[PDB]
RNA sequence: UCGUUGUUUUUUUCUG
């Protein structure tokens, strides 16, 4: 009935193989001449309402450097919003999604047209075919 | 528990010689996810 | 303390998060953070 | 993600004996085997000498479901001999033919080249 | 009882002919030889840099498939298993490979070749990366511009081509028996006639042809298969008929110890 | 996108023989022939020579990153 | 969910009852649910998808 | 120190 039977073989050797590539992107936000959103590692203490994820792959800079691991609810970036009236600090992080898995590749930072800082990331990861993969000819 | 969250190897069983990080250590057993492919395992603390 | 790489000129610098964000020495607009010396492994499969 | 380990096939955990015996009570003089971490590759060998004994009733296995590797050997002997002495004569057997086979490949090879 | 009669050698290849034994018992030897004849190959890659246009996990795949010279494997002990903490030299071998290309133009080409064994239980003949012939540079591994620089450090082990492909050391193994149906284990599909649409096999001289008037023979058995091997060079291709017979042979014994121990 | 190490059908490594095929393409042979030459019988293995295609030279053309 | 438990099973759309009744699970690895080929038919389901 | 929360609204192209 429309199912096929694939030599294990072949996809040892790399048969229909295949590369996947994820985009996130984010940007800080003004919220005011004086008020805006900063890229940074938050602190438990000074923010609140963390993610339940973990963010140690962050770096001091609030991203997360190319070629290390991550997973799902992997807190890739961390940004911290100014609460409005210390422990004045939010998050606005952007955690992975949490089914999906892969290698950081290649992290973009630039301005955006307002010269905020305007960030992008980039992971990859290797899609092995196996069973209820789909097929046709 | 102040020692999560640092990478760590295995030296005996089915993955040994395997790099990895504790991801969660309730007690007596670590579960490191596997750097090489998309899973996680669990392992005692002495291994 | 954090690398970096330029997009045209591809020389290295590194920026204390108070630097407006621009090449230091081209003055282009885009950088990537460099690879992390952390080792990689892979089961080769 | 879901996907069983390719290391499990051949490795048998400790706590499974690599072979497990049970009596079949329906007929006297039978037995079935559960192998472990075995395939067709072993089974059907062992099978295709059994079947040629002269005082081997019944010889029959099947691999239950090939995402599982191991079989299950079903065996009954008249009640001359029991089950089990047929099976490692037929393994003896087996194994002695492999060396001559070995023997004479050698030979063969060493006069080839 | 059994017979063998080799027809064709080579260091790579055996074109055989094995008669007097039970189908079960010969492809029983092929499927062995396919899938439990233990070999070396590469089983950790370490990137300890990569400038290359190939994805990281692209490379260690590529680099996973390459044959090595896995002669005395055999001596070497199971990395799963052997005692020693982390790997020793004696349950593994390191390869090491760094290529660097040069000045603003041309393309290097990363050789397998280029691979060079930095440690390994000497003096046991392992680990080096196969080559047809003395100037063969080998596999192609990748391709580098200006600028551009790959250092990896690969790791070896012992493992059985079931756990994977890259350890299968056989590549095709050829099969036959009763080229001329004799034994009519097969009908053939025809249009006209089976004769003159089917083909014979290249086997066909090997055996004289059914008489025409002979009576079909039901107590006749298959009794010569004309089986070929072929190596990908990390193993001789008697050594890998050995080999495998030799893992037969103790797989048996195992089974043979556990039925005497049940008592 | 670069030629493959092994014929996924069934096994027999290829990978180094693109260079030599390429060669005896350039000088006229037809690719039947050039196959032939190179000891390649089993189509299982002459699909992928006679129809790889490659591009990794196409992504060379852009100037890396560094 | 252990071995033997009933559990519904259900295809959408679910024209009429036999669209849907209770199995017994048997757990597997892989990430797909398996059928026996026969009850396909009341679920008027293919493999394709 | 357990605890521990993550948008709507449309439109779109798809799957059976
Ligand atoms: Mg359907
Ligand atoms: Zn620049
Ligand atoms: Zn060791
Ligand atoms: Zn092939």
């Amino acid at each position: 009935e429309d199912s096929m039977i694939m030599n294990q073989s072949s996809i040892d050797r790399g048969l229909f193989r295949s590369l996947f590539f994820r985009s996130y992107m984010d940007q800080e936000k003004r919220f005011g001449i004086s008020i805006v959103e900063e890229f940074e590692k938050p602190t438990r203490a000074t923010t609140l309402r963390l993610k339940h994820g973990t963010y140690e792959k962050l770096d001091e800079d609030g991203l997360i450097a190319p070629g290390v691991r991550v997973s799902g609810d992997d807190i890739i970036i961390g940004k911290t919003t100014p609460i409005p009236p210390y422990h004045t600090k939010r998050d606005a992080s952007t955690p992975l999604r949490s089914t999906e898995n892969g290698i950081v590749d290649q992290v973009l930072l630039t301005t955006n047209q307002e010269g905020l800082k305007f960030v992008k990331v980039r992971m990859r990861t290797t899609k092995v075919p196996q069973i209820g993969d789909k097929f046709a000819s | 528990d102040p020692t999560l969250n640092k990478t760590v190897k295995i030296r005996q069983g089915g993955y040994k010689g395997k790099i990895g990080i504790v991801k969660e250590a309730n007690g007596d057993r670590f579960r490191v996810e596997l750097h090489n492919p998309n899973k996680t395992i669990p392992i005692p603390c002495s291994f | 303390g954090v690398k970096y790489t330029c997009g045209a000129c591809a020389h290295n610098f590194s920026l204390n998060k108070s630097d407006p964000v621009r090449c230091k020495e081209c003055g282009h607009r885009v950088i990537y953070k460099a690879r992390t010396k952390r080792m990689i492994q892979f089961d080769a499969r | 993600m879901n996907a069983p380990d390719r290391f499990e096939l051949f490795i048998l955990p400790d706590d499974v004996p690599k072979l497990k015996i049970t009596p079949d009570s329906r007929v006297p003089n039978c037995i079935i085997i559960k192998f472990e971490r075995e395939d067709h590759t072993l089974a059907n060998l062992l099978r295709e000498e059994l079947a040629l004994y002269p005082d081997v009733t019944f010889v029959a296995y099947k691999v239950e479901h090939p995402l599982f590797a191991n079989f299950v050997m079903r065996l009954q002997t008249e009640e001359g001999t029991r089950p089990k002495q047929a099976l490692e004569r037929a393994c003896a057997s087996i194994i002695n033919k492999l060396k001559t086979l070995d023997h004479k490949f050698n030979e063969e090879w060493n006069i080839k080249n | 009882e059994p017979k063998v009669n080799i027809i064709n050698a080579q260091d790579d290849e055996v074109e055989l002919m094995l008669s007097d034994v039970n189908l079960s018992l010969a492809n029983s030897l092929r499927r062995t030889m396919l899938a439990e004849v233990p070999t070396l190959a590469i089983d950790l890659v370490e990137i300890k840099m990569n400038t290359s246009v190939l994805a990281d996990e692209f490379i260690s795949h590529r680099l996973g498939l390459i044959p090595l010279v896995s002669e005395d494997v055999e001596e070497m002990k199971y990395s799963r298993d052997c005692t020693c903490e982390d790997y020793c030299d004696e349950c593994s071998v390191v390869l090491e490979l760094s290529a660097r290309h040069e000045g603003e133009e041309g393309t290097t080409d990363v050789y397998s070749s280029s691979l060079i064994k930095v440690s390994g239980p000497g003096n046991l003949n392992v680990g080096e990366p196969v080559r047809r012939d003395d100037y063969d540079q080998g596999i192609l591994l990748c391709k580098l511009r200006n600028h551009q620089e790959l250092n990896i450090r690969c790791i070896a082990k012992k493992g059985i081509a079931k756990e994977h492909a890259k350890w299968s050391p056989c590549s095709a193994i050829a099969f036959e028996y009763d080229p001329h149906n004799k034994l009519k284990h097969t009908d053939f599909w025809f249009e006209v006639d089976a004769k003159k649409e089917w083909p014979d096999s290249k086997y066909a001289t090997w055996e004289e042809p059914p008489k025409p008037g002979e009576v079909f023979d039901y107590k006749a058995k298959p009794n010569r298969f004309y089986m070929t091997v072929e190596t990908t060079g990390s193993l001789k291709a008697n050594q890998v008929f050995s080999r495998g017979i030799k893992t037969l042979q103790e797989k048996l014994a195992n089974v043979l110890f556990e039925l005497e121990n049940s008592r | 996108m670069i030629i493959p190490v092994r014929c996924f059908s069934c096994g027999k490594v290829v990978g180094d023989k693109w260079d030599a095929y390429l060669r005896l393409l350039e000088e006229g042979k037809q690719e039947g022939d050039a196959l032939d030459e190179l000891k390649l019988k089993r189509y299982c293995c002459r699909r992928m020579v006679l129809t790889h295609v490659d591009l990794i030279e196409k992504f060379l053309r852009y100037n890396p990153l560094e | 969910l252990m071995d033997d438990d009933p559990v519904l099973f259900n295809r959408q759309p679910s024209l009429h009852k036999m669209s849907m009744m209770a199995h017994r699970v048997k757990v597997m690895p892989y990430s797909t649910f398996r059928l026996n080929l026969s009850v396909t038919s009341p679920y008027n389901a293919d493999f394709d998808g």
